[PDB]
């Protein structure tokens, strides 16, 4: 985006390490964080649509039981 | 019937809230949880304000 | 290792969450709001309590914070 | 025979913690 | 500075016996003079004239005043003098670089690298990167001062 | 990537200096530590909270053992009053030959410390002056040290295991557990303060050994039984009787009317031997109140769900709190500092107001020493006592196991306690402090004539009825013939009058004007070292800023720029702020006292009275004067015997101070910098082959407020600390 | 006469430490006393003071040891007023500012749209908005305890 | 002029201005009855 104040465009990065590999969002597919398109996964949010927030004592030594969510 | 009246806010979510009147607009588009479009003249830590709402709430008088 | 929990509604942007530093941002398509959009993190492993993620991100009650406990050379930031 | 108990103080200050900052040097590499 | 401290630990604990003061970590003649002094052969030759020793404060013992009470005289230095000083001598080090640290990184800081994205003041930023605050020079200045006051 | 240390992956895999902070710091945090079943911590504390019982016991088996070596009691027996009460023996290989000119003090022969722990009387009282009959309390608080770490070793073994139930049981751990805990404890005590102390106060090598062939009371053990006693109160030890001696030694035992006799200057022996032998029954009823098995005695329960009165033909309806105070430990560290809160402060004068031994009321060095101390925990227990008072909220409380009953209600109507504890102060804000300032204007502008010093009219009533007959005001009782002081005109009420007012009595002190100018000020402090608390606690349940710190917890380090409208936000970092204003509120009520008290011990009691009602008075000649003995036992000649705080003090006066950088100097200025050279020493050869085991970072913002607090306070516990002592060994 | 604290008239201290305190400003002979400013450190002032000496007197305050006013009302003898006879007014002098304070505000939703409608004060005050301040309580202070509170308003 | 009214305000120095040109009076009164010390009723 530094490349946003002279006009310029299409940044790409990568990884790269011992021994090379990942580690990158542009392009792995350049999904522009913005957009939205294909199949992008779950991991989207508490059964608490927040408001319901309080003392959260569903815990006393959870095991298996939550670690987490 | 009550389109944007002096109607309340009532859920363990909000900022302002009890603070009364105003449902301004209401949609007809079902999915979500956010049908109830509110705008008053009093504000949270934004400035534009107005954020949206609905469901386990309007527990109010006239 | 990013925390704690953070919550629904916004997106699109054009006036909200458009600015995490360390990525941590997809946008699924999903059905509810006024066209389709639900989000926190297609990730959270690059971030970093870059907590500028609600400053750009309204929607009501706590909305972004940190809790790193482990707190990681990935996002405790200290490279060298 | 006799004169002391200094025996203790060059410990409690001098070697003892010399051994605290020694063996839990650590806690890490305990 | 870690040096008055000693001579406290060496006056309380530290028995004049041996420590950092004048008849002490002395430093006999001394400290000179320096120069100044020369500032007092300076007018009798060497810059031919002018009159009387360029400022009585420096020089030898060529000494005046007036009005009963004193005026200026040979204000002689020594220990108590290459002490203290090295504090203004210090301070105006770690009072700059605060300053320079925060004057150089300020816009590009090697650890939020992109600043011109918050303004001049701009509070801190991340509770992330595990504790980013007081980054701004505006706030590099917010303590830029305190010390001055201390200095 | 880094496996060690332990308790959790989280921070133990983590790769910066943190670990070591965030090991050591959060190291008794186990009650949210991924490694703990419903026992594990309940299991834990046990051994744990023996454990120290160990050292408390090796706290003293020593320092007992310590003395008789060191100091000079077996000596000091010959004559009992100067003095330079004698602490330890100081092997400090830095001290300049003037170790003579140093601390060749009291009985010394070595630069010994000037003991102020009081105790040296608390031991003189119980019994002994023979240190060959010490050597033993040592060996005893060892007879308890090893012994009880089997309560360690052992009852930390599944076998002779604990349970959890056993722990939640209420009516046993309590009911039964007053009866033992205190109760019996006294008796023998209550009796030792009876049958081994008397016979030296009579004067007699009673020892243990000769342990029946005494019989210090002539009529055996009869009338105790029977129903007749007053052949006991019979002839109190009497009037002059040089204390613990010959003449006037009026045998008796269990007394309870006389009190002091100038000489001891201190509550006379075995007339609190009836005291400890009464309290008892006042739990040994309310002490077999409940249970063990047996089907008789108390439940609690409808104690509530019926007994929610006082309350209810409306109101609050308790339907049980309980499964909260018994489920929620905190409460057991909600109210066991909470109420061993108070005690600390109601020991902070009882203990002085009338002493208890071998002369202290006229030592003016315990008072000094053994007071403030016993006060600073009425701080450091009284405070951080509501902390485990948010907790249960965001970390025990369920709004639904409870939302019938007071608490949740307390809550529902909470943003109120907050804002009347507040108006409780902005006011105790301007006043007690507005007035207070021409009491500092005038007094400056030649005008003391005119002045706003409004003299307390109220406390005033007390302290007379409770005896005190000192000038004016023709009312009843203390009339020195009055009808509250009658019907009872002999019981309890000649003696506690016989000493009531001339000050080497200090009893109910001499009330001056502006006496409330601090007194008020001290009913400012509090009301404003709560609210902190009762937010940092109360609404710190959630708030509405971030209506979910409920999740978040108690100890989250600040927030970041989050919609410019957030920061330092731990309910913890409200305890932080809370521990500021409280040390402020101690800040004060230790000036008073020193001013006051000090006054007396050199006659001059215009050291107040004249002054304080305009604060340079405080500054000038509470603060400015008296000193530079201390801060002139350093003074470009030598050191003499007040040398230390002349160091310690400037210590407190450093070690304070730099609890400042951490404090004013926040967080992301340290990393950034500590990079720009964490780096420099990564380049520079010769000291290149040195890559360091983990990787230097700056400090969690919490910390960077904590060690602001334990350099501070440590500094601040220091000085006044050394001053209050320094001071007095010059002037008294 | 109560608790101490004597009414001043036995003079012992106060009256004297007074005719001492003020009266070495008076030894200001140390200048030249005729007409001045530049000086009058001597002659006058004491008029407010010494020519108010035995004047101040005069109602006692039972000024006390030190010899100075230990100023007390608590509701005994004449005093029930050394701060209460001038003790009520303050109550009075304040919270009818509250009326202006209220009705100023309780206007700042009337004529409609508000706030800085708080900064531009609409010179809010001079009469009934204040000049009711005069007459609030026990005739109408229970402007409180009916239709205005509750609260009951909209 | 009016009418209560309202009437017209002005900007930032009104709560302030109140301190000076009127509030002073105080010091006149406090002069007028030199000091106060306590209650003078009439
Ligand atoms: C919210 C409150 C909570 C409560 C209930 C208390 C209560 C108390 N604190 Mg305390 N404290 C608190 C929070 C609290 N504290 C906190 C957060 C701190 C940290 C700063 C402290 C630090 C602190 C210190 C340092 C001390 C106390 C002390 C005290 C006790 C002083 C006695 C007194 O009240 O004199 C006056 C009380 C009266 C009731 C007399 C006035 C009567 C008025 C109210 C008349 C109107 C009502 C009616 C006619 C009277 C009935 C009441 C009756 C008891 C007379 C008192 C038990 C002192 C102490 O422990 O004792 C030595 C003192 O040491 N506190
Ligand atoms: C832990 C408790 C208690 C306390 C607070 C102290 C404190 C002190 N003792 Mg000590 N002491 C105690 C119990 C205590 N003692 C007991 C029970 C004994 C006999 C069994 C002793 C026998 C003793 C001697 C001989 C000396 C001290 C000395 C001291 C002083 C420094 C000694 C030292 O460096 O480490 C103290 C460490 C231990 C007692 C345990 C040793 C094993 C460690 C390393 C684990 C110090 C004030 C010295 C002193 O004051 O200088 C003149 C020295 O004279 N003590
Ligand atoms: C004096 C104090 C305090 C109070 C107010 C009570 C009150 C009561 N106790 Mg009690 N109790 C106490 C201390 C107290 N106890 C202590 C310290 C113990 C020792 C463990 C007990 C052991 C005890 C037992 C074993 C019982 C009681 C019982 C009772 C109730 C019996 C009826 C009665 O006595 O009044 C009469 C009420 C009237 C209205 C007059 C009509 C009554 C509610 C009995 C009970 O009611 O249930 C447990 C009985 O079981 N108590
Ligand atoms: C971090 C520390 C750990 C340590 C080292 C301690 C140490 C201590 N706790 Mg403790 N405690 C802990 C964790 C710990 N606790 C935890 C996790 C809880 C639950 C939250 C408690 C709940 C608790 C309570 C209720 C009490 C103590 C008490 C004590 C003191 C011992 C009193 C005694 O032996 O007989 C006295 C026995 C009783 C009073 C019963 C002791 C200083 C007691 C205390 O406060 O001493 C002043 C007592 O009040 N603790
Ligand atoms: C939200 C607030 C609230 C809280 C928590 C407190 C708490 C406290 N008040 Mg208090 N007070 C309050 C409102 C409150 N007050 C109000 C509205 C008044 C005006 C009537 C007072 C007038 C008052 C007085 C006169 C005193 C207290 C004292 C106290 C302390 C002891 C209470 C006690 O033992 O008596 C039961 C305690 C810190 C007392 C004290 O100083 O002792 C520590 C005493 O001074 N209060
Ligand atoms: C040295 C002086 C100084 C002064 C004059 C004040 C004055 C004040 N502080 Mg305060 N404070 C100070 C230093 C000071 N503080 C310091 C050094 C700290 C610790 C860093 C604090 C921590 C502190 C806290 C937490 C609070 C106050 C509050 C207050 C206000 C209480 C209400 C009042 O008195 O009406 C005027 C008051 C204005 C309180 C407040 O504002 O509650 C209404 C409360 O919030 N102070
Ligand atoms: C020595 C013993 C014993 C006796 C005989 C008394 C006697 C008295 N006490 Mg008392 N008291 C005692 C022990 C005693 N107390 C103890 C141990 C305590 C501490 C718990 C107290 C704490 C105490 C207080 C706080 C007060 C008294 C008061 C009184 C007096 C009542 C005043 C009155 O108005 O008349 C009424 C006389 C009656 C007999 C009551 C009327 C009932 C009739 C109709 C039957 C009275 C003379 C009061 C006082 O001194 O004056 C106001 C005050 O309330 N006492
Ligand atoms: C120039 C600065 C300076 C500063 C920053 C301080 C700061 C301090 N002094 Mg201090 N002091 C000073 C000059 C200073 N002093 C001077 C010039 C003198 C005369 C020699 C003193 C004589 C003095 C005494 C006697 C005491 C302090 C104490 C204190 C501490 C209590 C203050 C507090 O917590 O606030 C809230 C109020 C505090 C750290 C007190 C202490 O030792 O406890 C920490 C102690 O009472 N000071
Ligand atoms: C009778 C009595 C009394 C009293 C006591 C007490 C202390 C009680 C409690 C009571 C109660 C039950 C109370 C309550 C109260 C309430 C209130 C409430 C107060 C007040 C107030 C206010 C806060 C106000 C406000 C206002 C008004 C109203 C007017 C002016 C303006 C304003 C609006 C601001 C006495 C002393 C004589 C003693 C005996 C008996
Ligand atoms: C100085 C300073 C640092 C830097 C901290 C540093 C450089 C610490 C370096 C360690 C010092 C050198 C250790 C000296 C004392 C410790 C060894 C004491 C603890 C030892 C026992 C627990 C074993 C911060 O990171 C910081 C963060 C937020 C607010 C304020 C500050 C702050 O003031
Ligand atoms: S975080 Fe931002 S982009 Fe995501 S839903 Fe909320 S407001 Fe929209
Ligand atoms: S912590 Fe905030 S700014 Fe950082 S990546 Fe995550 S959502 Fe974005
Ligand atoms: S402590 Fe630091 S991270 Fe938190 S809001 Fe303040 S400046 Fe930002």
């Amino acid at each position: 985006t530094r490349l946003r104040s002279k006009y310029k465009i299409k940044y790409q990065f990568y990884r790269v390490f011992p021994s090379g590999e990942v580690q990158y969002l542009h392009p792995k597919d350049g999904v522009y964080p913005e957009k939205v398109n294909p199949g992008r996964q779950g991991v989207g949010l508490n059964m608490r649509s927040i408001g319901k927030n309080v003392s959260p004592i569903e815990v006393k030594f959870t095991g298996k039981q939550p670690y987490d969510l | 019937p009550k389109r944007g009246s002096k109607v309340k806010i009532l859920r363990r979510e909000s900022y302002w809230f009890k603070n009364v009147g105003s449902v301004v607009a209401v949609d007809q588009d079902p999915k979500t949880r956010y049908p109830v479009v509110v705008r008053f003249a009093k504000v949270n830590y934004a400035n534009i304000s107005t954020n949206n709402y609905a469901l386990d709430e309007v527990e109010e008088v006239a | 290792s990013h925390s704690v929990k953070i919550y629904d509604t916004c997106i699109g942007c054009t006036q909200c969450v458009r600015a995490c530093p360390t990525d941590v941002l997809e946008m699924i398509p999903w059905g509810g709001c006024k066209a389709k959009q639900i989000a926190s993190a297609p990730r959270t492993e690059d971030c970093v309590g870059c907590k500028r993620c609600e400053s750009a991100c309204p929607t009501d009650f706590l909305s972004v914070r940190v809790y790193l406990w482990h707190e990681t050379t990935r996002s405790m930031g200290l490279a060298y | 025979m006799i004169n002391l108990p200094s025996l203790f103080v060059p410990l409690v200050g001098l070697l003892f913690p010399a051994v605290a900052m020694a063996s839990l040097f650590l806690h890490v590499e305990k | 500075f870690g040096l008055y401290i000693h001579n406290d630990t060496m006056s309380a604990l530290g028995r004049p016996q041996d420590m950092f003061s004048d008849t002490a970590i002395q430093l006999q003649p001394v400290f000179a003079q320096w120069i100044q002094n020369t500032h007092a052969l300076a007018p009798g030759t060497t810059a031919p004239g002018a009159t009387a020793s360029t400022s009585l404060t420096w020089g030898g013992g060529d000494l005046v005043a007036v009005g009963n009470k004193v005026a200026l005289l040979p204000i002689p230095l020594g220990t108590a003098d290459f002490l203290v000083h090295h504090i203004h001598a210090f301070t105006i080090h770690v009072t700059v670089l605060i300053l320079l640290k925060g004057v150089l990184f300020a816009r590009s800081s090697r650890l939020i690298p992109d600043k011109a994205n918050l303004g001049f003041r701009f509070p801190c930023d991340g509770p992330g990167r595990g504790g980013t605050c007081q980054v701004s020079a505006w706030d590099h200045v917010f303590l830029g001062l305190f010390w001055m006051y201390n200095s | 990537a880094l496996r060690i240390p332990r308790f959790s992956q989280g921070i133990a895999q983590d790769p910066t200096t943190r670990r070591i902070w965030f090991g050591i710091a959060t190291a008794h945090d186990f009650e949210s530590h991924d490694d703990i079943t419903e026992g594990r911590l309940y299991q834990n504390i046990f051994a744990s909270h023996f454990g120290q019982l160990a050292i408390i016991f090796l706290w003293t088996s020593g320092n007992l053992f310590h003395v008789a070596w060191q100091g000079n009691f077996e000596a000091w027996v010959q004559d009992p009053f100067h003095v330079r009460p004698i602490a330890h023996a100081i092997w400090d290989p830095h001290f300049g030959q003037p170790a003579v000119e140093a601390f060749t003090r009291g009985g010394a022969l070595g630069p010994v410390n000037n003991a102020y722990s009081g105790v040296y009387q608390w031991w003189y009282t119980i019994g002994l002056r023979t240190n060959e009959d010490l050597y033993t309390g040592a060996i005893f608080l060892l007879f308890l040290s090893a012994i009880s770490l089997l309560a360690g070793w052992l009852h930390l073994q599944p076998k002779w295991k604990p349970s959890v139930s056993w722990f939640k049981n209420a009516e046993s751990r309590l009911n039964h557990h007053l009866s033992g805990l205190f109760g019996v404890s006294s008796l023998a005590w209550a009796g030792h303060l009876v049958h081994v102390a008397i016979p030296g106060s009579r004067g007699e090598y009673v020892r243990w050994n000769n342990f029946l062939d005494v019989l210090p009371y002539p009529q055996g053990l009869g009338p105790l039984l029977t129903g007749q006693w007053n052949l006991y109160a019979q002839n109190p030890s009497s009037s002059n009787h040089l204390f613990g001696t010959t003449q006037g030694a009026g045998t008796a035992i269990l007394t309870i009317l006389g009190g002091f006799h100038p000489q001891t200057q201190s509550l006379w022996l075995t007339d609190v031997a009836h005291h400890h032998l009464a309290i008892a029954f006042l739990f040994l009823i309310g002490g077999l109140m409940y249970r063990t098995n047996f089907g008789i005695g108390h439940s609690i329960k409808y104690i509530l769900e019926a007994h929610i009165p006082p309350g209810g033909r409306l109101g609050r309806g308790h339907k049980g709190l309980y499964d909260t105070i018994n489920n929620s430990i905190h409460f057991q560290l909600g109210l066991a500092l909470a109420s061993l809160g108070v005690i600390t402060s109601l020991v902070a004068q009882h203990m002085y107001s009338l002493p208890a031994y071998a002369f202290i009321a006229q030592d003016f060095t315990t008072q000094a020493a053994l007071y403030t101390h016993h006060q600073y925990i009425a701080g450091f227990i009284m405070t951080g006592a509501f902390a485990h008072g948010p907790i249960f909220f965001i970390r025990d409380y369920n709004p639904e196991q409870n939302a019938d009953n007071v608490l949740a209600r307390m809550l529902e109507h909470k943003e109120a306690i907050i804002s009347h504890l507040s108006w409780a102060s902005l006011f105790l804000g301007f006043h007690t402090l507005g007035l207070y300032v021409h009491n500092d204007v005038m007094l400056a502008f030649g005008t003391p004539e005119k002045q706003i010093l409004i003299e307390p009219i109220f406390a005033q009533w007390i302290q007379s009825a409770h005896g005190k007959t000192t000038y004016g005001f023709d009312i009843p009782l203390s009339s020195t013939n009055g009808p509250a002081l009658n019907a009872g005109r002999n019981i309890w009420l000649p003696g506690w009058l016989n000493a009531i007012n001339e000050n080497s009595n200090s009893l109910f002190l001499t009330i001056g004007p502006g006496d409330f100018l601090v007194h008020h000020a001290i009913a400012l402090g509090l009301h404003t070292t709560t609210l902190i608390l009762v937010k940092g606690a109360l609404d710190a349940r959630g708030s509405k800023l971030m209506p979910d710190k409920k999740d978040f917890g108690y100890s989250f380090p600040c927030d970041g720029p989050g919609r410019g409208g957030t920061c330092d936000i731990s309910a913890w970092d409200d305890f932080y702020l809370a521990v500021f204003w409280m040390l402020n509120t101690i800040g004060w009520v230790t000036f008073y006292w020193h001013w006051k008290h000090i006054t007396l011990w050199r006659g001059n009691v215009s050291q107040f009275n004249e002054s304080s009602t305009y604060l340079m008075g405080w500054l000038r000649d509470y603060l400015w004067l008296n000193s530079s003995q201390l801060i002139n036992g350093i003074t470009p000649l030598v050191c003499n015997s007040l040398s230390v705080w002349a160091w310690m003090f400037l210590f407190g006066h450093l070690v304070w101070a730099t609890g400042f950088m951490f404090l004013i100097s926040w967080r992301g200025y340290w990393q950034e910098l500590i990079e720009t050279l964490a780096w420099a020493h990564e380049r520079t050869p010769l000291a290149n082959l040195i890559r360091w085991r983990d990787k230097p970072v700056a400090l969690s913002i919490v910390q960077a407020r904590l060690v602001g607090l334990v350099h501070f306070s440590v500094g601040y516990i220091f000085t006044y600390a050394a001053f209050l002592i320094a001071s007095t060994s010059g002037k008294f | 006469d109560i608790a101490g604290l004597t009414p001043c008239k036995e003079s012992k201290q106060f009256a004297k430490r007074e005719k001492q305190a003020l009266k070495k400003l008076q030894a200001s002979l140390k200048l030249y006393a005729d007409d001045s400013a530049p000086a009058l450190a001597i002659k006058a002032t004491m008029e407010k003071t010494k020519k108010r000496f035995d004047n101040y007197g005069k109602y006692g305050l039972l000024c006390g040891s030190d010899g100075l006013p230990h100023l007390i009302v608590s509701g005994d003898q004449r005093h029930w007023g050394e701060f209460i006879t001038p003790g009520i007014l303050f109550l009075y002098i304040a919270g009818w500012i509250g009326w202006v304070g209220r009705s100023y505000l309780i206007a700042i939703r009337d004529e409609k749209k508000p706030t800085q409608k708080e900064i531009i004060i609409d010179v809010p005050l001079a009469s009934s908005l204040l000049f009711r301040g005069f007459s609030w309580p026990v005739a109408a202070y229970r402007e409180l305890l009916n239709g205005e509170l509750v609260d009951n308003n909209f | 002029m009016r009418d209560f009214k309202t009437y017209l305000s002005v900007a930032p120095v009104l709560s302030t201005l109140w301190f000076g040109s009127l509030a002073g009076l105080l010091i006149e009164i406090n002069r007028f009855f030199p000091d106060a010390l306590t209650f003078p009723f009439f």
